[PDB]
Protein backbone atom coordinates (compact mmCIF):
# COMPACT_ATOMS: atom_id res chain seq x y z
CA UNK A 1 0.00 0.00 0.00
CA UNK A 2 0.93 3.65 -0.36
CA UNK A 3 1.22 6.38 2.27
CA UNK A 4 2.15 10.03 2.04
CA UNK A 5 4.75 11.83 4.12
CA UNK A 6 4.41 15.60 4.12
CA UNK A 7 7.27 17.76 5.16
CA UNK A 8 6.76 21.03 6.84
CA UNK A 9 8.75 22.49 3.86
CA UNK A 10 5.88 21.61 1.52
CA UNK A 11 7.24 18.49 -0.20
CA UNK A 12 5.03 15.42 -0.23
CA UNK A 13 6.85 12.12 -0.33
CA UNK A 14 5.11 8.94 -1.34
CA UNK A 15 6.07 5.53 0.11
CA UNK A 16 5.33 1.84 -0.59
CA UNK A 17 4.75 0.13 2.76
CA UNK A 18 2.86 -2.68 4.50
CA UNK A 19 0.29 -2.33 7.35
CA UNK A 20 2.55 -4.06 9.93
CA UNK A 21 5.87 -2.22 9.20
CA UNK A 22 7.67 -0.44 12.07
CA UNK A 23 8.20 3.35 12.44
CA UNK A 24 11.93 2.55 12.24
CA UNK A 25 11.30 0.95 8.87
CA UNK A 26 9.41 3.95 7.46
CA UNK A 27 12.19 6.28 8.59
CA UNK A 28 14.76 4.20 6.73
CA UNK A 29 12.74 4.54 3.51
CA UNK A 30 12.62 8.31 4.00
CA UNK A 31 16.40 8.38 4.45
CA UNK A 32 16.95 6.47 1.23
CA UNK A 33 14.47 8.79 -0.52
CA UNK A 34 15.61 12.22 0.83
CA UNK A 35 18.86 11.66 2.76
CA UNK A 36 17.54 12.64 6.20
CA UNK A 37 19.06 10.52 9.03
CA UNK A 38 16.41 8.61 11.00
CA UNK A 39 17.53 10.00 14.36
CA UNK A 40 16.54 13.48 13.07
CA UNK A 41 13.13 12.38 11.88
CA UNK A 42 9.92 12.95 13.84
CA UNK A 43 6.90 11.31 12.26
CA UNK A 44 3.40 12.46 13.32
CA UNK A 45 -0.09 11.20 12.60
CA UNK A 46 -3.23 12.80 13.96
CA UNK A 47 -1.12 15.03 16.24
CA UNK A 48 0.61 11.93 17.71
CA UNK A 49 4.38 11.53 17.58
CA UNK A 50 5.00 7.95 16.35
CA UNK A 51 7.30 5.76 18.47
CA UNK A 52 10.07 3.58 16.95
CA UNK A 53 9.07 0.19 18.42
CA UNK A 54 5.41 0.23 17.24
CA UNK A 55 3.78 -0.58 13.84
CA UNK A 56 1.58 1.35 11.37
CA UNK A 57 -1.21 -1.02 12.42
CA UNK A 58 -0.74 0.15 16.05
CA UNK A 59 -1.55 3.77 15.13
CA UNK A 60 -4.33 2.73 12.67
CA UNK A 61 -2.49 4.08 9.66
CA UNK A 62 -3.89 2.77 6.39
CA UNK A 63 -4.25 3.08 2.63
CA UNK A 64 -3.67 6.64 1.40
CA UNK A 65 -2.80 7.95 4.92
CA UNK A 66 -0.75 11.14 5.17
CA UNK A 67 2.00 11.50 7.76
CA UNK A 68 3.75 14.64 8.94
CA UNK A 69 7.54 14.79 9.03
CA UNK A 70 9.42 17.37 11.09
CA UNK A 71 13.13 17.33 11.87
CA UNK A 72 14.74 17.35 15.32
CA UNK A 73 16.40 20.68 16.04
CA UNK A 74 19.46 19.88 17.99
CA UNK A 75 21.45 22.54 19.86
CA UNK A 76 23.51 23.16 22.95
CA UNK A 77 26.18 25.80 22.37
CA UNK A 78 27.72 28.89 21.03
CA UNK A 79 31.46 29.52 20.41
CA UNK A 80 33.24 32.60 21.56
CA UNK A 81 35.45 34.82 19.47
CA UNK A 82 37.60 37.14 21.62
CA UNK A 83 39.62 40.22 20.75
CA UNK A 84 42.73 41.07 22.78
CA UNK A 85 41.07 43.94 24.57
CA UNK A 86 38.85 41.26 26.16
CA UNK A 87 35.66 41.98 24.13
CA UNK A 88 33.73 38.87 23.31
CA UNK A 89 31.41 37.93 20.53
CA UNK A 90 29.39 34.81 20.27
CA UNK A 91 28.45 32.78 17.27
CA UNK A 92 26.18 29.83 16.57
CA UNK A 93 27.95 27.18 14.56
CA UNK A 94 28.27 23.51 13.82
CA UNK A 95 31.53 21.43 13.91
CA UNK A 96 31.05 21.02 10.18
CA UNK A 97 31.03 24.79 9.54
CA UNK A 98 33.98 25.89 7.39
CA UNK A 99 36.31 28.62 8.68
CA UNK A 100 35.19 30.61 5.64
CA UNK A 101 31.60 30.67 6.77
CA UNK A 102 32.53 31.33 10.41
CA UNK A 103 34.14 34.49 9.04
CA UNK A 104 31.04 35.07 6.90
CA UNK A 105 29.03 34.91 10.21
CA UNK A 106 31.40 37.50 11.67
CA UNK A 107 30.89 39.70 8.57
CA UNK A 108 27.17 39.34 9.08
CA UNK A 109 27.32 40.15 12.90
CA UNK A 110 29.94 42.84 13.23
CA UNK A 111 30.90 44.57 9.96
CA UNK A 112 34.16 42.87 9.26
CA UNK A 113 35.14 41.42 5.92
CA UNK A 114 36.68 37.84 5.93
CA UNK A 115 39.72 39.12 3.95
CA UNK A 116 40.53 41.23 7.07
CA UNK A 117 39.82 38.46 9.63
CA UNK A 118 42.57 36.40 11.19
CA UNK A 119 41.03 33.65 13.27
CA UNK A 120 43.28 31.85 15.80
CA UNK A 121 42.73 28.64 17.85
CA UNK A 122 45.27 26.84 20.09
CA UNK A 123 47.83 29.31 18.83
CA UNK A 124 47.20 28.26 15.22
CA UNK A 125 45.88 30.45 12.48
CA UNK A 126 42.70 28.99 10.99
CA UNK A 127 42.53 28.23 7.26
CA UNK A 128 39.30 28.97 5.28
CA UNK A 129 38.69 25.59 3.63
CA UNK A 130 38.93 23.61 6.88
CA UNK A 131 36.11 23.07 9.35
CA UNK A 132 35.92 23.74 13.03
CA UNK A 133 35.92 19.95 13.52
CA UNK A 134 39.33 19.67 11.80
CA UNK A 135 40.68 21.80 14.68
CA UNK A 136 38.85 19.74 17.37
CA UNK A 137 36.37 22.46 18.20
CA UNK A 138 33.29 20.24 19.17
CA UNK A 139 31.50 22.35 21.79
CA UNK A 140 31.67 25.85 23.13
CA UNK A 141 35.24 27.06 22.67
CA UNK A 142 37.23 30.23 22.36
CA UNK A 143 38.85 31.57 19.19
CA UNK A 144 40.93 34.76 18.99
CA UNK A 145 40.21 37.34 16.32
CA UNK A 146 43.06 39.58 15.22
CA UNK A 147 42.58 42.30 12.60
CA UNK A 148 44.34 42.78 9.29
CA UNK B 1 13.80 35.77 47.67
CA UNK B 2 13.05 38.38 44.98
CA UNK B 3 13.32 39.25 41.29
CA UNK B 4 16.74 40.85 41.76
CA UNK B 5 18.33 37.59 42.99
CA UNK B 6 17.57 36.14 39.56
CA UNK B 7 19.07 38.85 37.44
CA UNK B 8 22.70 39.48 36.46
CA UNK B 9 25.92 37.96 35.20
CA UNK B 10 26.58 34.54 36.71
CA UNK B 11 22.85 33.95 37.09
CA UNK B 12 20.74 31.11 35.77
CA UNK B 13 21.87 27.62 35.01
CA UNK B 14 25.51 27.41 34.05
CA UNK B 15 25.82 25.66 30.74
CA UNK B 16 28.58 23.10 29.98
CA UNK B 17 29.24 20.93 26.92
CA UNK B 18 26.28 21.36 24.63
CA UNK B 19 23.93 21.61 27.52
CA UNK B 20 21.85 24.61 26.33
CA UNK B 21 18.86 22.47 25.34
CA UNK B 22 18.54 21.27 28.94
CA UNK B 23 19.54 24.46 30.73
CA UNK B 24 17.06 26.59 28.85
CA UNK B 25 14.16 24.25 29.12
CA UNK B 26 14.64 23.87 32.89
CA UNK B 27 14.95 27.61 33.18
CA UNK B 28 11.75 28.15 31.20
CA UNK B 29 9.88 25.63 33.19
CA UNK B 30 11.01 26.35 36.75
CA UNK B 31 12.61 29.79 37.12
CA UNK B 32 9.26 31.57 37.76
CA UNK B 33 6.42 29.28 36.83
CA UNK B 34 5.05 26.70 39.17
CA UNK B 35 2.99 24.85 36.60
CA UNK B 36 4.99 21.67 36.98
CA UNK B 37 6.06 22.07 40.55
CA UNK B 38 4.10 18.99 41.64
CA UNK B 39 6.37 16.90 39.43
CA UNK B 40 9.10 17.74 41.92
CA UNK B 41 6.86 16.73 44.80
CA UNK B 42 4.92 13.59 43.99
CA UNK B 43 6.07 10.78 46.29
CA UNK B 44 7.74 7.71 44.91
CA UNK B 45 5.02 5.06 44.25
CA UNK B 46 5.67 1.36 43.58
CA UNK B 47 4.84 1.83 39.92
CA UNK B 48 7.81 4.27 39.78
CA UNK B 49 10.92 3.33 37.91
CA UNK B 50 14.53 2.91 39.25
CA UNK B 51 16.00 6.54 39.31
CA UNK B 52 12.69 8.18 40.16
CA UNK B 53 13.82 9.36 43.54
CA UNK B 54 17.37 10.29 42.90
CA UNK B 55 16.18 12.32 39.90
CA UNK B 56 13.34 14.07 41.71
CA UNK B 57 15.59 14.87 44.60
CA UNK B 58 18.30 16.20 42.38
CA UNK B 59 15.85 18.49 40.48
CA UNK B 60 14.16 19.92 43.60
CA UNK B 61 17.02 20.13 45.94
CA UNK B 62 20.12 20.79 43.81
CA UNK B 63 18.61 22.53 40.80
CA UNK B 64 15.27 24.29 41.29
CA UNK B 65 15.50 25.39 44.97
CA UNK B 66 18.96 26.94 44.45
CA UNK B 67 17.88 28.52 41.19
CA UNK B 68 14.98 30.14 43.00
CA UNK B 69 16.76 31.16 46.24
CA UNK B 70 20.30 31.91 44.94
CA UNK B 71 19.54 32.69 41.28
CA UNK B 72 22.21 30.26 40.13
CA UNK B 73 22.93 26.60 39.41
CA UNK B 74 26.40 25.09 38.66
CA UNK B 75 26.90 22.92 35.65
CA UNK B 76 28.02 20.04 37.95
CA UNK B 77 24.38 19.52 38.98
CA UNK B 78 23.11 19.48 35.45
CA UNK B 79 25.81 17.07 34.59
CA UNK B 80 24.52 14.80 37.35
CA UNK B 81 21.14 14.93 35.70
CA UNK B 82 22.55 14.22 32.28
CA UNK B 83 24.28 11.09 33.64
CA UNK B 84 21.01 9.83 35.02
CA UNK B 85 19.54 10.57 31.61
CA UNK B 86 22.30 8.60 29.91
CA UNK B 87 21.72 5.64 32.27
CA UNK B 88 18.10 5.50 31.23
CA UNK B 89 18.90 5.89 27.54
CA UNK B 90 22.45 4.69 26.79
CA UNK B 91 24.48 5.78 23.74
CA UNK B 92 22.19 8.71 22.97
CA UNK B 93 24.69 11.47 23.86
CA UNK B 94 22.91 12.82 26.86
CA UNK B 95 26.22 13.73 28.45
CA UNK B 96 27.98 15.31 25.45
CA UNK B 97 25.90 16.02 22.34
CA UNK B 98 23.57 18.79 21.09
CA UNK B 99 19.96 17.44 21.64
CA UNK B 100 16.31 18.55 21.21
CA UNK B 101 14.34 19.74 24.25
CA UNK B 102 11.62 17.32 23.10
CA UNK B 103 14.10 14.45 23.59
CA UNK B 104 14.90 15.83 27.00
CA UNK B 105 11.28 16.29 28.03
CA UNK B 106 10.30 12.83 26.88
CA UNK B 107 13.03 10.96 28.73
CA UNK B 108 12.57 12.97 31.86
CA UNK B 109 8.78 13.16 31.99
CA UNK B 110 7.81 9.96 30.28
CA UNK B 111 10.51 7.49 31.34
CA UNK B 112 11.83 8.77 34.67
CA UNK B 113 9.27 10.88 36.53
CA UNK B 114 6.11 9.43 35.14
CA UNK B 115 4.31 12.56 34.51
CA UNK B 116 0.73 12.18 33.42
CA UNK B 117 0.51 13.44 29.84
CA UNK B 118 0.16 17.18 29.67
CA UNK B 119 -2.04 17.12 26.55
CA UNK B 120 -4.97 14.86 25.63
CA UNK B 121 -6.04 15.31 22.07
CA UNK B 122 -8.63 13.66 19.95
CA UNK B 123 -8.48 13.64 16.17
CA UNK B 124 -12.01 14.70 16.52
CA UNK B 125 -14.46 11.90 17.43
CA UNK B 126 -11.64 9.36 17.33
CA UNK B 127 -9.93 8.34 20.60
CA UNK B 128 -7.40 10.20 22.60
CA UNK B 129 -3.66 10.44 22.14
CA UNK B 130 -1.34 11.48 24.95
CA UNK B 131 1.59 13.85 24.68
CA UNK B 132 3.74 16.39 26.50
CA UNK B 133 3.77 19.06 23.86
CA UNK B 134 2.19 19.91 20.50
CA UNK B 135 3.79 20.29 17.08
CA UNK B 136 2.43 22.99 14.90
CA UNK B 137 2.04 21.52 11.44
CA UNK B 138 0.29 23.20 8.52
CA UNK B 139 0.58 24.58 4.97
CA UNK B 140 2.06 27.93 4.18
CA UNK B 141 0.00 35.71 6.46
CA UNK B 142 3.65 36.57 6.92
CA UNK B 143 3.73 36.88 10.70
CA UNK B 144 1.22 34.60 12.32
CA UNK B 145 0.38 34.62 16.03
CA UNK B 146 0.81 31.33 17.94
CA UNK B 147 -2.99 31.51 18.44
CA UNK B 148 -3.37 31.26 14.64
CA UNK B 149 -0.80 28.53 14.30
CA UNK B 150 -2.53 26.44 16.92
CA UNK B 151 -5.92 26.91 15.30
CA UNK B 152 -4.64 26.22 11.86
CA UNK B 153 -2.65 23.14 12.98
CA UNK B 154 -5.72 21.83 14.79
CA UNK B 155 -7.97 22.22 11.74
CA UNK B 156 -5.39 20.69 9.53
CA UNK B 157 -5.58 17.41 11.52
CA UNK B 158 -9.18 17.72 12.73
CA UNK B 159 -8.12 17.88 16.36
CA UNK B 160 -9.57 18.90 19.67
CA UNK B 161 -8.37 19.08 23.26
CA UNK B 162 -9.99 16.21 25.18
CA UNK B 163 -9.61 18.36 28.30
CA UNK B 164 -8.17 21.75 29.18
CA UNK B 165 -4.35 21.46 29.57
CA UNK B 166 -2.57 23.07 32.55
CA UNK B 167 0.71 23.28 30.66
CA UNK B 168 0.66 23.61 26.88
CA UNK B 169 4.03 23.58 25.18
CA UNK B 170 3.79 24.34 21.47
CA UNK B 171 6.60 23.68 18.98
CA UNK B 172 6.94 26.23 16.25
CA UNK B 173 6.79 25.19 12.56
CA UNK B 174 10.42 24.60 11.58
CA UNK B 175 12.15 21.92 9.53
CA UNK B 176 15.65 21.45 10.87
CA UNK B 177 18.30 24.14 11.41
CA UNK B 178 17.90 25.61 7.98
CA UNK B 179 14.16 26.14 7.55
CA UNK B 180 11.62 28.27 9.32
CA UNK B 181 8.08 28.35 7.96
CA UNK B 182 7.88 31.92 9.15
CA UNK B 183 10.57 34.50 9.55
CA UNK B 184 8.82 36.06 12.55
CA UNK B 185 6.05 34.77 14.76
CA UNK B 186 3.97 36.72 17.31
CA UNK B 187 3.78 34.71 20.51
CA UNK B 188 0.32 35.39 21.77
CA UNK B 189 0.41 36.54 25.34
CA UNK B 190 -2.88 34.80 25.96
CA UNK B 191 -4.28 31.76 24.26
CA UNK B 192 -8.01 31.17 23.94
CA UNK B 193 -8.58 27.45 23.53
CA UNK B 194 -12.40 27.61 23.80
CA UNK B 195 -13.18 26.70 20.16
CA UNK B 196 -10.56 23.93 20.34
CA UNK B 197 -12.04 22.11 23.30
CA UNK B 198 -14.40 19.17 23.02
CA UNK B 199 -16.48 20.24 26.05
CA UNK B 200 -11.01 28.96 28.06
CA UNK B 201 -7.74 31.01 28.61
CA UNK B 202 -3.95 30.32 29.07
CA UNK B 203 -1.07 32.66 29.56
CA UNK B 204 2.32 32.71 27.97
CA UNK B 205 5.06 32.14 30.52
CA UNK B 206 8.09 31.30 28.38
CA UNK B 207 9.57 31.09 24.95
CA UNK B 208 12.48 28.76 24.23
CA UNK B 209 14.49 30.08 21.29
CA UNK B 210 17.27 28.92 18.97
CA UNK B 211 18.69 30.45 15.85
CA UNK B 212 20.63 27.37 14.65
CA UNK B 213 22.60 25.60 17.40
CA UNK B 214 22.27 27.30 20.81
CA UNK B 215 19.09 27.35 22.99
CA UNK B 216 18.25 30.43 25.07
CA UNK B 217 15.11 31.39 26.93
CA UNK B 218 12.68 34.17 27.48
CA UNK B 219 10.56 34.11 30.61
CA UNK B 220 7.58 36.17 31.79
CA UNK B 221 7.91 36.67 35.56
CA UNK B 222 4.83 38.89 36.12
CA UNK B 223 1.66 40.08 34.49
CA UNK B 224 3.17 43.46 33.52
CA UNK B 225 3.85 43.83 29.80
CA UNK B 226 7.49 44.65 30.58
CA UNK B 227 8.10 41.69 33.00
CA UNK B 228 10.31 39.66 30.69
CA UNK B 229 13.78 38.23 31.27
CA UNK B 230 16.30 36.66 28.90
CA UNK B 231 18.61 33.80 29.87
CA UNK B 232 21.67 32.48 28.12
CA UNK B 233 23.42 29.61 29.95
CA UNK B 234 26.54 30.53 27.96
CA UNK B 235 26.58 34.34 27.92
CA UNK B 236 30.28 34.47 28.53
CA UNK B 237 33.26 32.20 29.11
CA UNK B 238 36.27 32.28 31.38
CA UNK B 239 39.51 30.26 30.60
CA UNK B 240 40.26 27.86 27.68
CA UNK B 241 40.08 24.08 28.17
CA UNK B 242 39.33 23.99 31.83
CA UNK B 243 37.47 27.17 31.13
CA UNK B 244 33.96 27.50 32.32
CA UNK B 245 30.88 29.25 31.20
CA UNK B 246 29.10 32.13 32.77
CA UNK B 247 25.34 32.20 32.40
CA UNK B 248 23.48 35.48 32.41
CA UNK B 249 19.97 36.58 33.08
CA UNK B 250 18.91 40.04 31.82
CA UNK B 251 15.82 42.21 31.98
CA UNK B 252 14.40 42.65 28.48
CA UNK B 253 11.36 44.95 28.84
CA UNK B 254 11.50 45.80 25.11
CA UNK B 255 9.91 42.45 24.47
CA UNK B 256 6.80 43.82 26.12
CA UNK B 257 6.82 46.86 23.85
CA UNK B 258 7.15 44.88 20.62
CA UNK B 259 4.31 42.60 21.70
CA UNK B 260 1.99 45.65 21.95
CA UNK B 261 2.50 46.08 18.22
CA UNK B 262 0.61 44.10 15.63
CA UNK B 263 1.94 41.31 13.43
CA UNK B 264 1.74 43.54 10.39
CA UNK B 265 3.69 46.26 12.17
CA UNK B 266 6.32 43.70 13.15
CA UNK B 267 6.32 42.30 9.65
CA UNK B 268 7.25 45.78 8.22
CA UNK B 269 10.13 46.02 10.71
CA UNK B 270 13.46 44.79 9.56
CA UNK B 271 14.89 42.30 12.10
CA UNK B 272 18.06 44.47 12.33
CA UNK B 273 15.90 47.37 13.61
CA UNK B 274 14.40 45.33 16.47
CA UNK B 275 16.07 46.31 19.75
CA UNK B 276 17.72 44.39 22.50
CA UNK B 277 16.92 40.75 22.80
CA UNK B 278 13.50 41.05 21.16
CA UNK B 279 14.83 40.02 17.77
CA UNK B 280 15.47 36.54 19.05
CA UNK B 281 12.09 36.16 20.68
CA UNK B 282 10.33 37.22 17.48
CA UNK B 283 12.53 35.41 14.90
CA UNK B 284 13.96 32.34 16.70
CA UNK B 285 11.09 30.84 18.62
CA UNK B 286 11.20 27.14 19.08
CA UNK B 287 8.67 26.44 21.80
CA UNK B 288 6.02 28.71 23.32
CA UNK B 289 4.88 27.69 26.79
CA UNK B 290 1.40 28.39 28.22
CA UNK B 291 -0.10 27.80 31.66
CA UNK B 292 -3.37 28.08 33.55
CA UNK B 293 -3.47 31.75 34.39
CA UNK B 294 -1.86 32.59 37.69
CA UNK B 295 -0.05 35.87 37.00
CA UNK B 296 -2.94 37.72 35.51
CA UNK B 297 -5.77 39.56 37.11
CA UNK B 298 -9.04 39.07 35.28
CA UNK B 299 -10.81 42.33 34.35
Amino acid sequence: MQIFVKTLTGKTITLEVEPSDTIENVKAKIQDKEGIPPDQQRLIFAGKQLEDGRTLSDYNIQKESTLHLVLRLRGGMQIFVKTLTGKTITLEVEPSDTIENVKAKIQDKEGIPPDQQRLIFAGKQLEDGRTLSDYNIQKESTLHLVLR
Amino acid sequence: MGLEVMVGKKKGIQGHYNSSYLDSTLFCLFSFSSVLDTVLLRPRSKTDVEYYKETQELLRTEIVNPLRIHGYVCATKIMKLRRILEKVEAASGFTSEQKDPEEFLNILFHHILRVDPLLRLRSAGQKVQDCYFYQIFMDKVMVPTSQQLLEWSFINSDLKFAEAPSCLIIQMPRFGKDFKMFNKIFPSLELDITDLLDDQQMELFAVLCIETSHYVAFVKYGSADSAWLFFDSMADRDGGQNGFNIPQVSRCPEVGEYLKMTPEELHALDPKNIQGYARRLLCDAYMCMYQSPTMSLYK
